[PDB]
RNA sequence: CCGAGGGUAGGGCCCGUGACUGGGGCGAAGUCGUAACAAGGUAGCUGUACCGGAAGGUGCGGCUGGAU
RNA sequence: UGGGAGAGGGUGGUGGAAUUCCCGGAGUAGCGGUGAAAUGCGCAGAUACCGGGAGGAACGCCGAUGGCGAAGGCAGCCACCUGGUCCACCCGUGACGCUGAGGCGCGAAAGCGUGGGGAGCAAACCGGAUUAGAUACCCGGGUAGUCCACGCCCUAAACG
RNA sequence: CGAUGUCGGCUCGUCGCAUCCUGGGGCUGAAGAAGGUCCCAAGGGUUGGGCUGUUCGCCCAUUAAAGCGGCACGCGAGCUG
RNA sequence: GAAUGCCGGCAUGAGUAACGAUAAAGAGGGUGAGAAUCCCUCUCGCCGUAAGCCCAAGGGUUCCUACGCAAUGGUCGUCAGCGUAGGGUUAGGCGGGACCUAAGGUGAAGCCGAAAGGCGUAGCCGAAGGGCAGCCGGUUAAUAUUCCGGCCCUUCCCGCAGGUGCGAUGGGGGGACGCUCUAGGCUAGGGGGACCGGAGCCAUGGACGAGCCCGGCCAGAAGCGCAGGGUGGGAGGUAGGCAAAUCCGCCUCCCAACAAGCUCUGCGUGGUGGGGAAGCCCGGGUGACAACCCCCCGAAGCCAGGGAGCCAAGAAAAGCCUCUAAGCACAACCUGCGGGAACCCGUACCGCAAACCGACACAGGUGGGCGGGUGCAAGAGCACUCAGGCGCGCGGGAGAACCCUCGCCAAGGAACUCUGCAAGUUGGCCCCGUAACUUCGGGAGAAGGGGUGCUCCCUGGGGUGAUGAGCCCCGGGGAGCCGCAGUGAACAGGCUCUGGCGACUGUUUACCAAAAACACAGCUCUCUGCGAACUCGUAAGAGGAGGUAUAGGGAGCGACGCUUGCCCGGUGCCGGAAGGUCAAGGGGAGGGGUGCAAGCCCCGAACCGAAGCCCCGGUGAACGGCGGCCGUAACUAUAACGGUCCUAAGGUAGCGAAAUUCCUUGUCGGGUAAGUUCCGACCUGCACGAAAAGCGUAACGACCGGAGCGCUGUCUCGGCGAGGGACCCGGUGAAAUUGAACUGGCCGUGAAGAUGCGGCCUACCCGUGGCAGGACGAAAAGACCCCGUGGAGCUUUACUGCAGCC
RNA sequence: GAGCUAGCCCUGGCCAGGGUGAAGCUGGGGUGAGACCCAGUGGAGGCCCGAACCGGUGGGGGAUGCAAACCCCUCGGAUGA
C-alpha cells in the first residue's frame, strides 16, 4: 500500500532546507543547537 | 420562464433552469473581464472562516461601473444583454458615444439598442442613473448608493428594486428590498427601474451535484455532530436540541438580534424591516 | 406438414368465499340532546370549506320555496 | 350604407371619501361593547380632536321595478383594443336555413399549485357572555381566505 | 483479576440410575387384550421435521421408546459465533 | 538470586517450521579444485493493454570490461545489482537556466504588534501552463535529436544594399482558453495482393504449384499540389483607451462580402541521404544492383485558434503586431544578404521494479506515451500468438492421515444452518414476447420462450473505385450436411412474490461497523441595510464579497403527495421612554482625629446616578408539555350522555404488539404436514403522534425481514480423483516459550480441581507420524468489577475564573 | 511535522466498447389560430451494461503472514458531488 515516505527533492529542500531554517527564530534555534553538537550535516542533504 | 425538464432521471424530474432568453451575447468583452481569486472560504491565515465553500465552476470577474456619475451627460446604446456568472443579476454591455465600453447591471424592460445616460438632466426612463433628490417620488429603482459617490450598494440582486418615498430635507426616504424605511442622501445615485432577471427566485436546484456547480461543499447539522464540534452534537440516538438552538459557536440563533444598538447608522433608519 | 390434446409460462373476464371493517335497511318498548315544519324561538335552503358527542355550526357566494 | 343605447369583455393608467397603523401636537379618566354585561383596551397616557405619512380593498350621491350579457355575471373616472344588439334606407346575395348526439369553449362562490400582496373582514382557533348545558346565535380577539398574476378545479336554489 | 474464554449449537464420547424402551417380577378395583402401581435390571437402544440464537418448550409425522442427570451448565491450543 | 530489572554471552524448542506465488521443466556440449543452479545448442512451458518498449519522479555508478568468491544471494555458485581495478555520460535546436506569468511566497511605499514578529497595492520569486530554432541514418564494450553523415533551422554582433518618421517598461491588438457532440480531408497504425525481390524447400499418402516461406520502406529545404486555420478594404468625424497617437474604441458614407485576395499550418511530392527480410555461413557476412508497386480498413493523432449545441459561463504575463512620448533624425528601425559569435547545468544505468516507497533481491504501492495479429457482435474484454521478455535463487523422491485450491457423483433436492453461508443454476448476441403499480420517465434484460455450426444455389442496398471489376461493410431467401452438444474452448444476470428503513446518484468509522448513519435537492424559523451579520487574528488585516435582502450567516427538518392540532404558567428570544432593585461617580446633612491657631486629614445621611435583573405583553418548523376519579342506555357488556378533583393545557388527523408492546409465542385470519419469525387484522399504545416531523409513496439499494420457483455435495452421507503442502533423502536453518525435572492412573488429602502428598493400581529403555483431554497450556502486570481523597474527554440552572458582549 | 492523511487553491492529464433515445429542429396531421398528435432528424442525462481507473459487498485463505491490513473468488461506481 501507498506507504509515509514519498521522496521529492524540492520539497525536502524548501521544507527542512538551510535557507528555511534560516528564516524563522524556530530555524535559527535548529541550526545553532546542531551546530552545538557537532553534527556533521545541519541539514538534510537533498541532491538538488 | 424557467425551463422545466421531463423526468428521464430521478433529478430531471425537478431541475429547472433559467431560459437565457434576454441574451444576446455569449462571450464577455475582452477588456472588462479579469481573473477571480477563488477563495475556497479561507482567510489570509489560509484559515476556512466561511464553512462549507469551495469546488465550483472557474469564473472570469467582470468589471461593472457601479458609479455612472463617472460619466455625466455622454449617453450609451445598449449593445448586448450578457450572462454574468458572479451575480444573480444579467448585465448589459453599453457602448458609448464617446467609444468607451462599460457593464451595467440589466434592468427589467431594458432593450437591446436602446440609448441611456445618466445626470441631474436624464428622462425618468429604465437604464438611466440620477442623483436620488431628481428622480420624482414613488418611481421605482435600483443600483442605489447608500452614501454619495462611495458606489451603488441597493438593490443589486435579480429582481430586487428600491421604491422612493419622500423628501426630508438633504436627505431622500427608501423603501428596501427588504422592506426597511431609510434615509439616503439625496446626492445618491440610482439607476431607473428594477432589476431584471426576476424569474431567478423560481429555480430548482434540483441535485446536490447543482449546489457542487455553485461553489456550496454540503453543509453538516451540528446535531449530526459530536459534544467536541457543536452544541447540538452528542446524544444517544437521534436528540433534540435540549438547550436553546445555538450556532457551532454559541450562540442563540432563532430571535437572538445581532445589530450593534449604538451604530451611528440608527439615527438613518427609519423602520425595521417588516416580515 | 397440419393436427385432438397434453405440458411450460404469463395475461383478461366472471363467480363463490375471508380475519376484520364501512355505512344502509328494518325492529322498538331505551339514552342524549331538539336540527327542520310558526319568525320553529339564530328565517330557511344551498354549492363549498373548516370544525363539532349527535342532530348541526360557522365562513364565502347564491335562491325565495322567508314571517313581520 | 348611414346612425343609436349600454355596469358587455380585455390591458394600462388614475380620483375621492372612509377603515387600520405609524409620526407630531393638544388634552385627561375613561373607552369600547350589549337585551343587560364581561372579556378586551386605557395614567406605560387610551377614547374624542387637529397636522403629517404609509398601505390594501371597495366604489357614496347618480342608482331606478333601470341598462348590458348566451349563461355564469358586469358599477368611481379616463384612454386603447374588442364582442354582441337595435333602428332607419329597402341598395347587394338568392333558401346560403332551423336544430344539434358526439367535440370544443365559457363557466358565481369556496377550494388547490407557484409567486406576490394583506387595510377592512373572517372559516378554523382562543377568550367573554347567554344558558339546565351552549363545541352555537351575541361580544372581544384571530389564521387561512377574501385581492393581483399565471395554472388547475367545473360545482350550485348555475332559477323564470 | 502479572486472565480459570463466557450461552447455545456441531463433533466426539463417557458415566450415574431416581429406568423412556426392550428383559425378569409382586400387588391390582388383574376376565381377555390393554393399562395402573411398586420391585429387579444400566446390556443395547432411545427417529426425522416446522417455529425460535435459543436451553427448554410447543406443534407435525412416526416410534419398542422418542428417559432424566454428571463429566469446569463435558468438549472454542476441536469447529461454529 | 530474583526487581515481566539493565548490558552481554550462550542455551531449549530443533536438525523442527521454513527457504516468499502451482508459469515447468528435460537432455547434450563446455568451463572449473568443485556444477540441478555459470556459459552455449536443441526440446518443453509462461507473459504478450505485458511479465514487451519509451518517458517523468525517486535511486546515485547499481552501466561496460578484466580479475575474483570471505561475506551478501533464503540452497549452490565457476554466476551477480557482491569484492578489487580500469573505462564509460560529448547538445546554439532534447530538458532547465541567461524569457513569461499561476496559486502561493517574498515584499520598495505603507499598516500593526511587549520582544521575537504579523500583514501589505506595485515589484520580484515561483511551472509539468505560455513561449522558443532538428529530422533521419551510421557508429562504441559501454553515449548519442549530443559524436559522424545527409539535409534543414534559431538568436546575438558587425558590415553591405534597398526601404521607413525611427524610437517604450507607456496606449492598443493579440496571446486567450469550458463541457459534450461532431464534418471534411489527411497522417500514425493495420490487412490483402494472382504484382515486384529473395536463400532455399517438395518430407510421410498427395502437391513443381495463382505452392510454401520471406520481404516489399524511411527522412527530405525551395517550388508545386491537395486539405484546412486566420484576416474585410477606403475616406471623413472623434470629447474614450489617466501624456501623446495616424493605433484601437465609437458614429457616418463608399466598395468588397459564405469569393477572391494576403497570411499560417498540416499532408503529399520533392534535388538528396538512407534503410533493407527470411535462409545458411564462424553481433558479423551473404542474400541484394534486394524489390521497394497496387488495393482495402483507418484513428482518440493532424489541419486547429474547425463546426454545432448547452449552462455550471470556462487563467496570467511575456514573446509578437501596432501606436505614438521624449529623444533622435550623419542616428534608429524594417527587409534581404554576408562573415563572425553562440555560455551554464542534466545526459551512464534501473524505472510497475532484485536498483523507486514499503527494515528484506518483500505475491503490497508507484504519474504519462506506444501497446501488433486472428476469432469471439464491439472493445484496451477473453483465448491463442508476433516482436520482445521470462520459467518467479533450493532441489530429488514418495503417493498415508490431515489442510488448501480444484473436478465429478447414484436416489433425494435446503431435509443443511442463525441464514441457501458457500457453491450450483442463469449467463453474449439476434427475433418473438412481457404483469401489478407508476411521479407516465419507468417498472424492463421484468417474466417466458425460440434462434445460434458448416456446405451449396439465388439475391438486396452501402463504402472505395468510375458508373464497372477488385476489395470491404450491412443484409435477405431457398436447399442440404454432421455431432451428445454449434456465443461447441475463454470472457458474459438466476428469477419471482411480499414487508421494514432511507426518496433518489452520492459520503463514512485508513486497518473489525458502508448502514436505517452523513450528505442531498426541497421546506421553515431566524439573524444581517453594507465599514452587513457572522468567522479567524492582540492588532493591522483578511474571508464574507470585489457579493448587497431573488443576497450572505446560523438552526431544524430532509424528493414528492396529503398534512402539521391544543398549552406562552416555567426557561429562552422579542417588544415595552412607567414603576421597583441597582455600581462607580456626583452630593455633603451630620459626626470624628489632630493643631494655640488659620488649617490638614478621616467617616458619612437624604437626593441625583446605566445595563442587568424584578415587573407588563408577544412568541412553538423557540426549550418543551399535551390528566385522574364516580355514575348513567328496553338482558349482560359497554357508555354517546351527567358529575367531580386537578392542570399552563390535557394527545387532534393519522398510525398502532410497530426498528416502539412489559405481560407476549396477546387474539384472530393468511401461508405451512407443522410457523416464538413473516404478512393481514383488532386496540388496555407497560412506553406512537404530527419539521429530534406524522401517514403514505413510483423508482432506486453489495441495507434488514418472510415466502416460492429453478438448481445444487448445504444436507441425508459420504465416495473418488487432480495439483501445492504434510511424509522420506541431500542443502540452508528460525520462533515464542523455558525455576529446575529422574514429568503415569485411581480414590483421597492438600489454599477448596495434584506428574510432585497418602494408599493402592499400573508401568522394560529411546524415538517417528498423528489427535488435542491435562500440564488451572502460550500470549497481553483483566478491557468487566471494585479500590486510589490517580488521570483524561464530555455536560450543566455544580463552584470559581477568563474571552467575548452589553 | 500536511513528502501519510483531510479540505481548499493554481495548473496539467485520464475515462475501451456497447445500450437507452430528453429538449430542439423539419415534415405531416389538426385548429379560426392553437394546444396537441404521428413519423423522421437529433444526442440530453449526479441515465443503463462493462475494461482501464476508483472502490472494498459477501465468503474463503492467510494469522512467528508474501503483507504491522495481503491473496483468490464475488461484488459497488465508472460524464461525475
Ligand atoms: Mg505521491
Ligand atoms: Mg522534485
Ligand atoms: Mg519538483
Ligand atoms: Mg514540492
Ligand atoms: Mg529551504
Ligand atoms: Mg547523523
Ligand atoms: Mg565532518
Ligand atoms: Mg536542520
Ligand atoms: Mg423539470
Ligand atoms: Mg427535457
Ligand atoms: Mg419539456
Ligand atoms: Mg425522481
Ligand atoms: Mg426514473
Ligand atoms: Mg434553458
Ligand atoms: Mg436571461
Ligand atoms: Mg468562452
Ligand atoms: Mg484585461
Ligand atoms: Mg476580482
Ligand atoms: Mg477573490
Ligand atoms: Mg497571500
Ligand atoms: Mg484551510
Ligand atoms: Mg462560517
Ligand atoms: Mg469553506
Ligand atoms: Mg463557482
Ligand atoms: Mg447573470
Ligand atoms: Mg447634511
Ligand atoms: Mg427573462
Ligand atoms: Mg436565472
Ligand atoms: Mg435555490
Ligand atoms: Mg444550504
Ligand atoms: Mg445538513
Ligand atoms: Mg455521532
Ligand atoms: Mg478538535
Ligand atoms: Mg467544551
Ligand atoms: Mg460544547
Ligand atoms: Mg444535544
Ligand atoms: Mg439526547
Ligand atoms: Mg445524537
Ligand atoms: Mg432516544
Ligand atoms: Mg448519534
Ligand atoms: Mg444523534
Ligand atoms: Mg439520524
Ligand atoms: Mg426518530
Ligand atoms: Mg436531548
Ligand atoms: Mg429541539
Ligand atoms: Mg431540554
Ligand atoms: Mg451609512
Ligand atoms: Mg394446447
Ligand atoms: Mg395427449
Ligand atoms: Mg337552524
Ligand atoms: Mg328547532
Ligand atoms: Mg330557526
Ligand atoms: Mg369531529
Ligand atoms: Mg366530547
Ligand atoms: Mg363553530
Ligand atoms: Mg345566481
Ligand atoms: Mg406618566
Ligand atoms: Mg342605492
Ligand atoms: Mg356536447
Ligand atoms: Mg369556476
Ligand atoms: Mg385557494
Ligand atoms: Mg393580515
Ligand atoms: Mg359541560
Ligand atoms: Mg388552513
Ligand atoms: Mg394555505
Ligand atoms: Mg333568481
Ligand atoms: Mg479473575
Ligand atoms: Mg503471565
Ligand atoms: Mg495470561
Ligand atoms: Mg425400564
Ligand atoms: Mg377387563
Ligand atoms: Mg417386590
Ligand atoms: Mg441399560
Ligand atoms: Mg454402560
Ligand atoms: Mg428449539
Ligand atoms: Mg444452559
Ligand atoms: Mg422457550
Ligand atoms: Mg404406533
Ligand atoms: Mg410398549
Ligand atoms: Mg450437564
Ligand atoms: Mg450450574
Ligand atoms: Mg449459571
Ligand atoms: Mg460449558
Ligand atoms: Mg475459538
Ligand atoms: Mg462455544
Ligand atoms: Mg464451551
Ligand atoms: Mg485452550
Ligand atoms: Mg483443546
Ligand atoms: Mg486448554
Ligand atoms: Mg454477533
Ligand atoms: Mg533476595
Ligand atoms: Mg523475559
Ligand atoms: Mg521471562
Ligand atoms: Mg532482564
Ligand atoms: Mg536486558
Ligand atoms: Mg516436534
Ligand atoms: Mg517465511
Ligand atoms: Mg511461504
Ligand atoms: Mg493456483
Ligand atoms: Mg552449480
Ligand atoms: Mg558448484
Ligand atoms: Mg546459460
Ligand atoms: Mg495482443
Ligand atoms: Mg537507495
Ligand atoms: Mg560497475
Ligand atoms: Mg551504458
Ligand atoms: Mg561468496
Ligand atoms: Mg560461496
Ligand atoms: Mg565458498
Ligand atoms: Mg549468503
Ligand atoms: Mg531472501
Ligand atoms: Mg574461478
Ligand atoms: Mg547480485
Ligand atoms: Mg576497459
Ligand atoms: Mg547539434
Ligand atoms: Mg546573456
Ligand atoms: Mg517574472
Ligand atoms: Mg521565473
Ligand atoms: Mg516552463
Ligand atoms: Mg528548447
Ligand atoms: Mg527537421
Ligand atoms: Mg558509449
Ligand atoms: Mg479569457
Ligand atoms: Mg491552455
Ligand atoms: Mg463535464
Ligand atoms: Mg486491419
Ligand atoms: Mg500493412
Ligand atoms: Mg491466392
Ligand atoms: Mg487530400
Ligand atoms: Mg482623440
Ligand atoms: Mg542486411
Ligand atoms: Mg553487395
Ligand atoms: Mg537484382
Ligand atoms: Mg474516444
Ligand atoms: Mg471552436
Ligand atoms: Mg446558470
Ligand atoms: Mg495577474
Ligand atoms: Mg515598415
Ligand atoms: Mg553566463
Ligand atoms: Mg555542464
Ligand atoms: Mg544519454
Ligand atoms: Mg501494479
Ligand atoms: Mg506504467
Ligand atoms: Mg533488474
Ligand atoms: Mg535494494
Ligand atoms: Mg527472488
Ligand atoms: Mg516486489
Ligand atoms: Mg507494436
Ligand atoms: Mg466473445
Ligand atoms: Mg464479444
Ligand atoms: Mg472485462
Ligand atoms: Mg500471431
Ligand atoms: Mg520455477
Ligand atoms: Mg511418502
Ligand atoms: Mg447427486
Ligand atoms: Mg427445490
Ligand atoms: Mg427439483
Ligand atoms: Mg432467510
Ligand atoms: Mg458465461
Ligand atoms: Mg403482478
Ligand atoms: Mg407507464
Ligand atoms: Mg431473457
Ligand atoms: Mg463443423
Ligand atoms: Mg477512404
Ligand atoms: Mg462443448
Ligand atoms: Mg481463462
Ligand atoms: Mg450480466
Ligand atoms: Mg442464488
Ligand atoms: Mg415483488
Ligand atoms: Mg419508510
Ligand atoms: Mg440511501
Ligand atoms: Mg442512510
Ligand atoms: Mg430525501
Ligand atoms: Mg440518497
Ligand atoms: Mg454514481
Ligand atoms: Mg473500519
Ligand atoms: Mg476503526
Ligand atoms: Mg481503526
Ligand atoms: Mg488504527
Ligand atoms: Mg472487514
Ligand atoms: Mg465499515
Ligand atoms: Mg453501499
Ligand atoms: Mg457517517
Ligand atoms: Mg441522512
Ligand atoms: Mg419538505
Ligand atoms: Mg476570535
Ligand atoms: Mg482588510
Ligand atoms: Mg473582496
Ligand atoms: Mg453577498
Ligand atoms: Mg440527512
Ligand atoms: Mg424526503
Ligand atoms: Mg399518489
Ligand atoms: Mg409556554
Ligand atoms: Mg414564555
Ligand atoms: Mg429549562
Ligand atoms: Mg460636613
Ligand atoms: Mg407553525
Ligand atoms: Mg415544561
Ligand atoms: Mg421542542
Ligand atoms: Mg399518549
Ligand atoms: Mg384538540
Ligand atoms: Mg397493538
Ligand atoms: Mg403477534
Ligand atoms: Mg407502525
Ligand atoms: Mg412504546
Ligand atoms: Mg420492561
Ligand atoms: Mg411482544
Ligand atoms: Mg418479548
Ligand atoms: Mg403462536
Ligand atoms: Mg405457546
Ligand atoms: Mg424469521
Ligand atoms: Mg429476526
Ligand atoms: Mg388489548
Ligand atoms: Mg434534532
Ligand atoms: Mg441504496
Ligand atoms: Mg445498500
Ligand atoms: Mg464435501
Ligand atoms: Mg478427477
Ligand atoms: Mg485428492
Ligand atoms: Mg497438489
Ligand atoms: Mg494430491
Ligand atoms: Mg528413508
Ligand atoms: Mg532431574
Ligand atoms: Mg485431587
Ligand atoms: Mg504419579
Ligand atoms: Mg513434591
Ligand atoms: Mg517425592
Ligand atoms: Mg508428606
Ligand atoms: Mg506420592
Ligand atoms: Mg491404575
Ligand atoms: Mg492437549
Ligand atoms: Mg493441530
Ligand atoms: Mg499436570
Ligand atoms: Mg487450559
Ligand atoms: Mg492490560
Ligand atoms: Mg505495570
Ligand atoms: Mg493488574
Ligand atoms: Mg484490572
Ligand atoms: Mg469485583
Ligand atoms: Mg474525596
Ligand atoms: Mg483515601
Ligand atoms: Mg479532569
Ligand atoms: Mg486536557
Ligand atoms: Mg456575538
Ligand atoms: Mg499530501
Ligand atoms: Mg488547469
Ligand atoms: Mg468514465
Ligand atoms: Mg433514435
Ligand atoms: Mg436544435
Ligand atoms: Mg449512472
Ligand atoms: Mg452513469
Ligand atoms: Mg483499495
Ligand atoms: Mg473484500
Ligand atoms: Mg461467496
Ligand atoms: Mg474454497
Ligand atoms: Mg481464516
Ligand atoms: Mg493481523
Ligand atoms: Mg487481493
Ligand atoms: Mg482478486
Ligand atoms: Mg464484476
Ligand atoms: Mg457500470
Ligand atoms: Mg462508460
Ligand atoms: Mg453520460
Ligand atoms: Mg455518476
Ligand atoms: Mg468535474
Amino acid at each position: 500500500m501507498k506507504r509515509t515516505w514519498q521522496p521529492n527533492r524540492r520539497k525536502r529542500a524548501k521544507t527542512h532546507g538551510f535557507r528555511a531554517r534560516m528564516r524563522t527564530p524556530g530555524g535559527r534555534k535548529v541550526l545553532k543547537r546542531r551546530r552545538q553538537k557537532g553534527r556533521w550535516r545541519l541539514t538534510p542533504a537533498v541532491r538538488k | 420562464a424557467v425551463k422545466k425538464f421531463k423526468p428521464y432521471t430521478p433529478s430531471r424530474r425537478f431541475m429547472t433552469v433559467a431560459d437565457f432568453s434576454e441574451i444576446t451575447k455569449t462571450e464577455p468583452e475582452k477588456s472588462l473581464v479579469k481573473p477571480l481569486k477563488k477563495t475556497g472560504g479561507r482567510n489570509n491565515q489560509g484559515r476556512i472562516t466561511v464553512r462549507f465553500r469551495g469546488g465550483g465552476h472557474k469564473r472570469l470577474y467582470r468589471i461593472i461601473d457601479f458609479k455612472r456619475w463617472d460619466k455625466v451627460g455622454i449617453p450609451a446604446k445598449v449593445a448586448a444583454i450578457e450572462y454574468d456568472p458572479n451575480r444573480s443579476a444579467r448585465i448589459a454591455l453599453l457602448h458609448y458615444v464617446d467609444g468607451e465600453k462599460r457593464y451595467i447591471i440589466a434592468p427589467d424592460g431594458l432593450q437591446v439598442g436602446q440609448q441611456v445616460v445618466a445626470g441631474p438632466d436624464a428622462p425618468i426612463q429604465v437604464g438611466n442613473a440620477l442623483p436620488l433628490r431628481f428622480i420624482p417620488v414613488g418611481t421605482v429603482v435600483h443600483a442605489v448608493e447608500l452614501e454619495p459617490k462611495k458606489g451603488a450598494k441597493l438593490a443589486r440582486a435579480a429582481g430586487t428594486s428600491a421604491q422612493i418615498q419622500g423628501r426630508e430635507g438633504d436627505y431622500v426616504i427608501l423603501r428596501l428590498p427588504s422592506g426597511e424605511l431609510r434615509k439616503v442622501h439625496g446626492e445618491c445615485y440610482a439607476t431607473v427601474g428594477a432589476v431584471g432577471n426576476a424569474d431567478h427566485k423560481n429555480i430548482v436546484l434540483g441535485k446536490a451535484g447543482r449546489s457542487r456547480w455553485l461553489g456550496r461543499r454540503p453543509h453538516v447539522r451540528g446535531a449530526a455532530m459530536n459534544p467536541v464540534d457543536h452544541p447540538h452534537g452528542g446524544g444517544e440516538g437521534r436528540a433534540p436540541r435540549g438547550r436553546p438552538p445555538a450556532s457551532p459557536w454559541g450562540w442563540q440563533t432563532k430571535g437572538l438580534k445581532t445589530r450593534k444598538r449604538r451604530k451611528p447608522s440608527s439615527r438613518f433608519i427609519i423602520a425595521r424591516r417588516k416580515k
